[PDB]
């Protein structure tokens, strides 16, 4: 249904090359022809308008093959030939002016614009839009083409005929934003100085590096989101305003308008956050981003993360001594269901509170289902607006955590219900309750730069190799269990009961793989000989093989996610700040900077950063003097040509 | 300089940058004396007038970062290396930048097994560092690929 | 928490940008705007004294943002902005000559000592006192200023008009110690030999690089405690002495005068144990060091640790026989708190010091309740006046065994007090005085190589690799401890009694999570069905996941810290030899190195070395 897409492009690009061979002119324009061309040209039947495989004419061919001189004997007889966008669901829009631009180099671009030329024309079609599709996007406009492939002579050749430096797309993009998501970020810099050059201080309400997309997103937040840090080192040196310098030591001061988190605005650290793209979180080690998120967390962000880390430790304490003392009743009948099989000798109270203990445990209890309403009235309105399942498809997949405390006051509310209908089976949803309820007790141990990067640590093994494991696991407990099974199908179940039931099995199996109970044997009767074999099998592959090597697998993977779980915490504090900021109240959270009233520097907040900056004499003395005018190593030098040969063989 | 690369540019705009105490993209004819004056040798202040109207091409007494990139095509260092090498630094430069890291050494020995600790990785670059910024350039990194 | 001090430097500094905007000559200060100068200077409303935020005027101004146009205006329609310094807490006493110095050149310091500025100032503002909320530390003196920023030609430019060359700081700290703590080794070492050479006083008197800052350290000592080691070995160019050199052979003798701890003073091989920095401890791998460390141990070193060490483990065993043997005499009341629940049969006697084993016994008490005092009068009086638990309790903050052997003589008394009292349980203080007694044996395990570099890393997996391991242990043990209690509540306790109370069920789940049990399992009875879920929910947080996950963590952290481990090994033969050098008798211990009175140097020790370089 969709891959039908790779094969119709395909067809196209090869329909367009038979297109050319069965014509006289296109054949003579793939190549230079410049003989045959005026052969032909001076005859009647010859359509000069005539439509290939998607709408190209001669100059197309002449263009996209780059014959020059095949160009200028078309341009004579064809007036209409600058005109004429492509038609096909492929390119369209796209001029004999767009194709000589794209090439880098041609003087058919300074002929063309003689030519009467079209700088608005579009090109929108299925080819020049970005999408896990097409190898580029290079924009919509003659301009953008120009800009992003490094083109220095024809940008400043573009807007001497009559260019427009601020036209958006079809997405909103503007010039500068398409400068940004290129993956040529050192030249995207060249280009984006020239063509703020030629903005020439336009009226035009807020000059072309403010102005938004259709997400409403500026080029400074666009190198934010992607990734860019080239672009967002280069946008933030309009945004510093250095004070002093008192020898080796500088005293800058960055603008918090766009950096901080603002009001209702969706801020630059509320987009990282909600991104994917792991280039996106190496905007956090940046020269403003990282010195506030430190001066957000050891003030105002530690301090009450750990207000809720024991207001909650407080509460699974009441809800945790509410389960052990819950109500029990014993057996009524006389233990009806027959011997050796029932050993329970209580059962649950009706409704009994009528005690002065009890009272004690309803005040406990009412602060537990309190409690849960709460959860669910600052988590579910996430899950009220953003979809039940179908649409919510961002927070089950992005936050672990998110799951556990939704199940937790689920849980807590179902035994609201069988408490009250008075139902039999409560012991099973008090026995979720309590697992889910302390486990998040992990939750809060990111704070705390001990237990930060281990939790971390936890979550991609889950989801990692230990799922790797799982059903490799299940393959070998479901061949050996039903081995195991059949075997004491035929013998006494009352001295070696560990197989009697394909259900129980299936648990014996289980833990003789863990090893977590010791192994039938009864030393007094002569078991099966089958047994002997097809347990010393199942000994071999299980505690000495596959057990083993899931150390192996947990021990490769925690020396080379070392230093990415170093980044994850740091981007988990971040993801804590911004959420504390947002649902607390602004009463208890000021916000953070200095302003700029008092100080007179306008209405904008401002962050203080100083360095005690370098030296390197030597490197200062290399461009200087362009300017003056008239053992360990033995260890790591055998390093180095482990990876030369590593590389230069490649 | 109809020839410089990606990573001579990112190279000269980090040299652009600390040469330049006031943030924006203006070398005054003031802020080049103040480091002259820290390379132990003083200005006359009509030396420094003779060094910005060597190639004010513009002609505002300001150094414009385009001013300054032709500069260092006339003062220019050399260019000599090969075509598998600048491939090679691409792949091991992730975030585009022209400098290669402690955490982009550290990422290229672990796909290669070879189990680095991360006091190694910090004794690799003091035998690759020349400057001396615990930061590879692309010259340092030539200078190690073939020589030593 | 919050860092009140930033908030107060950052609206400081952000006061002085508005003081200057709104004043007319300031702002012409900032820049240079020698036209607007003198328009200002002429009408007679010039207000010269205006003082900013840190306490400035226009000729500070015009000195830190560098006007040398503008200060020569100042300079001369105002000269007696010269002898200004600030007022403001953060910059007290910055004169205009500090400033212009640490722009590292000016034309201005040949007209400020033109006309007459303060070679000798102090600037002893807050901004300026060594500390981790200064980014520098230049100290407070002109040419203590100029000799950090490696200004060769300031340097001697201030000594011909007067520079102070010896002139201490708050600290203590001399133009001699500032330089070693500079975060540039190398060219602290070419500044270094420019400022002693300009002394050449006959007024000696501890000359220069003898002279000891408020805390009693020389400028050689100050770079042990710091850690310059790039310093270091420029300071011993001048202690060696070279012999003779027979082919690729050289002989040279080094100074153990200020290295060796004589027997009063605190010596550099004592300064650098008692210090925590990291890079204090490169020092003991250098030329003069490491012999001096090795042929101390190997010599009387070793020989009185192993004997200190078979006193101690026949000590032990002296506490074990007298508690393998008590007194101990049978029931005599009758059981009657149910069977069902009980097992004791033995009881503590009161006095039973009557047979002649008991006699012998009786001298095994009396060996180990001693012993205990002994203890309790060589390290309890270092924690008396050292420090209150803090500052000889960096024991008590790192390297634990201090504490542990004062735990092990506190506890043979309450042995002791619990016997002569009769009180109830004497099991209570002895259960604790063999873990502890015994455990004091990997005390001598340190200076045996085998043994040396394995109990620092029991050491650093129990703080930080088993101790983070255990904070997510109390977490899921209290989840299911709690969840395998309520379902095993509603059930016969008889047949699987796991969980049949709560301190019970803390000790059975406990045990399940490092498999020392086997499981609870009772075939030819039903457990219930909520049971064989959650308990293999708890077989995988467990055995599988949370137990081998700790086999991998403790397998990376043993080759990253394996660097480590080793040269923190080489400190703990420092640590215990200085250590008896200071508790045992000087008799013994015959002086390290040979003297210099019977061949003639003068009364210095030596100790010589040889070696090849070819
Ligand atoms: C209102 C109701 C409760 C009233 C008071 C509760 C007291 C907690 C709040 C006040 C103190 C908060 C604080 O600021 O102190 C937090 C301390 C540790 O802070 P630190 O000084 O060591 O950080 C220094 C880090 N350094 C070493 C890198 C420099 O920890 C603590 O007491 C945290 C207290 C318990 C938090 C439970 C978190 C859940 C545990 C999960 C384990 C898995
Ligand atoms: C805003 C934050 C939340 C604030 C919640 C406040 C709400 C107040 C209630 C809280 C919990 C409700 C559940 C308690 C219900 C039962 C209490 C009870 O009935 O009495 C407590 C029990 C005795 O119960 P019993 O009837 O079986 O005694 C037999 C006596 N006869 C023989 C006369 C029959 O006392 C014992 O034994 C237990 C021994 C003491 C241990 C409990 C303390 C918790 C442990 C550690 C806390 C550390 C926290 C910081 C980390
Ligand atoms: C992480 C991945 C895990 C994947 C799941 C693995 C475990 C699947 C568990 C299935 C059942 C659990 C639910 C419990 C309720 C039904 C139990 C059951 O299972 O019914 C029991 C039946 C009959 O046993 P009986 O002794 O009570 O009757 C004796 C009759 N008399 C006395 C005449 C001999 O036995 C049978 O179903 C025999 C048929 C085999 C049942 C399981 C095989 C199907 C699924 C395999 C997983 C796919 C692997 C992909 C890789
Ligand atoms: C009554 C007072 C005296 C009681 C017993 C006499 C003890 C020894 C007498 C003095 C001899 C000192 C000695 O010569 O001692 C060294 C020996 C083994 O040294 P080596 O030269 O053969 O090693 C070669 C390695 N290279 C070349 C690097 C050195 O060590 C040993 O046997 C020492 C044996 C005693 C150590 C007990 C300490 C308890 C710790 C146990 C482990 C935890
Ligand atoms: C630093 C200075 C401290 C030393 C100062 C001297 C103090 C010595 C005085 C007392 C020491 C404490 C002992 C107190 C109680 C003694 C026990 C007793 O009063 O009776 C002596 C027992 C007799 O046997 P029985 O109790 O079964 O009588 C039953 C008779 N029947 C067997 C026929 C049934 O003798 C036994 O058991 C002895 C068991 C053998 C244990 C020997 C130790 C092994 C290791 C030695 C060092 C290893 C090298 C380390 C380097
Ligand atoms: C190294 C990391 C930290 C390790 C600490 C782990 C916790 C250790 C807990 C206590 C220390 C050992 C002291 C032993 C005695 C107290 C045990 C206890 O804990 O109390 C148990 C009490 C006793 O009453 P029962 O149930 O046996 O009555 C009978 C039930 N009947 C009437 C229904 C039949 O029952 C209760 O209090 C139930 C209340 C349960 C809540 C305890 C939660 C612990 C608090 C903070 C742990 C740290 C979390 C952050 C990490
Ligand atoms: C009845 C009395 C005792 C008051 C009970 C209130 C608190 C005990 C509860 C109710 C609301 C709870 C909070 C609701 C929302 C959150 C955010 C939640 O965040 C996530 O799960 C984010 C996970 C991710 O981003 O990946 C973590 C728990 C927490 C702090 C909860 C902590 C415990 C709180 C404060
Ligand atoms: C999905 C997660 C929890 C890990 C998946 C691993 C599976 C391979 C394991 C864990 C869950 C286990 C199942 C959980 C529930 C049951 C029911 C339970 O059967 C009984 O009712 C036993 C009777 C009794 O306990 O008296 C034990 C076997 C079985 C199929 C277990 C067999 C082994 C399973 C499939
Ligand atoms: C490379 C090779 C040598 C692998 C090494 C494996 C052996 C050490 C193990 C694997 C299989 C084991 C055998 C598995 C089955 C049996 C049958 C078992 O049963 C009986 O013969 C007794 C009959 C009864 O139980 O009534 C006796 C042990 C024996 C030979 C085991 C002996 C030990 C063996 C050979
Ligand atoms: C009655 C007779 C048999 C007594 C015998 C004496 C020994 C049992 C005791 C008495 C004093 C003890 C010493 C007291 C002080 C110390 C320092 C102590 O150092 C620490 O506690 C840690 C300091 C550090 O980190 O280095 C190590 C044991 C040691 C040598 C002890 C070794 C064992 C000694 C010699
Ligand atoms: C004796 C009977 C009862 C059981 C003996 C089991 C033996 C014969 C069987 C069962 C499981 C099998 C293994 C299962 C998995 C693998 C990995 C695969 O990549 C190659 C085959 C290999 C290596 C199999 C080899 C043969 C094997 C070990
Ligand atoms: C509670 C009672 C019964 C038992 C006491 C056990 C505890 C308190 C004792 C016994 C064993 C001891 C450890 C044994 C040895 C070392 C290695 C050393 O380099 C650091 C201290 C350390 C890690 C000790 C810390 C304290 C310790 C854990
Ligand atoms: C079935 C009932 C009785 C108990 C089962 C408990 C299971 C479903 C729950 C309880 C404990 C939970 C785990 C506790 C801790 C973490 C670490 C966190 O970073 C990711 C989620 C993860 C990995 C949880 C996954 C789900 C989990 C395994
Ligand atoms: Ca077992
Ligand atoms: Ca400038
Ligand atoms: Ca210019
Ligand atoms: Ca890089
Ligand atoms: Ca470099």
């Amino acid at each position: 249904r969709r891959e039908s897409w790779a094969q119709s492009r395909d067809e196209q690009n090869l329909l367009q090359q038979k297109r050319i061979w069965e014509s006289p002119l296109l054949l003579a324009a793939k190549d230079n022809d410049v003989q045959a061309l005026n052969k032909l040209l001076k005859y009647e039947d010859c359509k000069v308008h005539q439509r290939g495989a998607m709408g190209e004419t001669a100059l197309h061919i002449a263009a996209l093959y780059d014959n020059l001189e095949a160009a200028m004997v078309l341009m004579e007889a064809a007036p209409e030939l600058v005109f004429e966008p492509m038609t096909s669901e492929l390119y369209e829009g796209q001029t004999a002016l767009h194709i000589a631009v794209v090439n880098q180099n041609m003087n058919l671009v300074r002929a063309l614009l003689a030519r009467r030329a079209s700088v608005s024309a579009r090109a929108t079609g299925t080819a020049f839009r970005r999408s896990p599709r097409n190898l580029i996007y290079f924009g919509e406009h003659p301009l953008s083409f120009a800009a992003c492939v490094n083109s220095e002579e024809i940008v400043r050749l573009l807007i001497e005929h009559g260019a427009d430096i601020r036209a958006q797309d079809s997405l909103g993009n503007t010039v500068l934003h398409i400068l940004i998501l290129q993956p040529n970020k050192t030249f995207a810099c060249q280009m984006y100085n020239l063509l703020l050059s030629y903005d020439r201080h336009g009226d035009h309400l807020q000059p072309l590096d403010l102005v938004p997309n259709h997400q409403g997103l500026t080029p400074f937040k666009l190198a934010g989101v992607e990734g860019n840090t080239v672009m967002f080192q280069h946008l933030m040196q309009k945004r510093k305003h250095t004070q002093w310098t008192y020898g080796p030591l500088t005293s800058t001061l960055y603008d918090l308008t766009e950096i901080d988190s603002s009001g209702d605005e969706q801020s630059l650290l509320e987009l990282i956050i909600t991104t994917k793209k792991r280039e996106a979180r190496q905007i956090l080690d940046q020269t403003p981003v990282k010195e506030l998120v430190s001066l957000k967390w050891k003030r105002y962000g530690r301090p009450y993360f750990c207000m809720l880390g024991a207001i909650y430790l407080l509460y699974i304490i009441c809800f945790t001594m509410c389960c052990i003392y819950r109500p029990l009743k014993p057996r009524t009948n006389n233990r009806t269901s027959p011997r050796d099989n029932t050993l329970l000798q209580q059962k649950l109270l009706q409704e009994a509170y009528v005690t002065p203990k009890d009272d004690i445990r309803l005040v406990g209890e009412l602060v537990t289902v309190i409690g849960a309403i709460i959860i669910l009235l600052v988590e579910v309105p996430d899950i009220f607006r953003m979809g039940v399942t179908r649409f919510f498809g961002q927070t089950i997949l992005g936050g672990p955590f998110h799951v556990l405390i939704i199940t937790y006051a689920f849980m807590v509310l179902v035994t609201m219900v069988m408490r009250l209908i008075s139902a039999s089976g409560e012991v099973v949803p008090m026995s979720f309750a309590l697992v889910l309820g302390w486990c998040n007790v992990m939750y809060f141990a990111r704070g705390f730069q001990m237990l930060g990067p281990f939790t971390i640590m936890i979550q991609k093994m889950i989801f990692g190799d230990l799922m790797r494991f799982c059903w490799l696991m299940a393959v070998v407990i479901l061949g050996f269990a039903s081995a195991f099974y059949i075997i004491f199908q035929t013998e006494d179940p009352e001295e070696l009961g560990h197989f009697y039931d394909y259900p129980m099995a299936l648990f014996s199996t289980f833990e003789l793989f863990l090893t977590i109970i010791d192994g039938p044997a009864n030393y007094n009767v002569d078991l099966p000989f089958m047994y002997s074999i097809t347990y010393a099998a199942f000994a071999i592959i299980a505690t000495l093989l596959m057990l083993n090597l899931l150390i192996a697998m947990m021990g490769d993977t925690h020396w080379r996610v070392a230093h990415e779980r170093d980044e994850l915490w740091r981007a988990q504090i971040v993801a804590t700040t911004v959420m504390l900021e947002r649902k607390l109240p602004r009463c208890l959270w000021p916000r953070s900077g200095i302003c700029g009233r008092e100080y007179g520097l306008g209405d904008r907040w401002f962050l203080r950063v100083e360095d005690r900056q370098d030296l390197n004499r030597q490197r200062i003395q290399r461009y200087a003097q362009a300017f003056h005018t008239r053992r360990s190593t033995s260890r790591s030098s055998a390093n180095w040509e482990r990876l030369r040969q590593g590389t230069l063989r490649r | 300089a109809d020839q410089l690369t990606e990573e001579q540019i990112a190279e000269f705009k980090e040299a652009f940058s600390l040469f330049d105490k006031d943030g924006d993209g203006t070398i005054t004819t003031k802020e080049l004396g103040t480091v002259m004056r820290s390379l132990g040798q003083n200005p006359t202040e009509a030396e420094l007038q003779d060094m910005i109207n060597e190639v004010d091409a513009d002609g505002n007494g300001t150094i414009d970062f385009p001013e300054f990139l032709t500069m260092m095509a006339r003062k220019m260092k050399d260019t000599d290396s090969e075509e598998e090498i600048r491939e090679a630094f691409r792949v091991f430069d992730k975030d585009g930048n022209g400098y290669i890291s402690a955490a982009e050494l550290r990422h290229v020995m672990t796909n290669l097994g070879e189990k680095l600790t991360d006091e190694e990785v910090d004794e690799m670059i003091r035998e690759a560092d020349i400057d001396g910024d615990g930061q590879v350039n692309y010259e340092e990194f030539v200078q190690m690929m073939t020589a030593k």
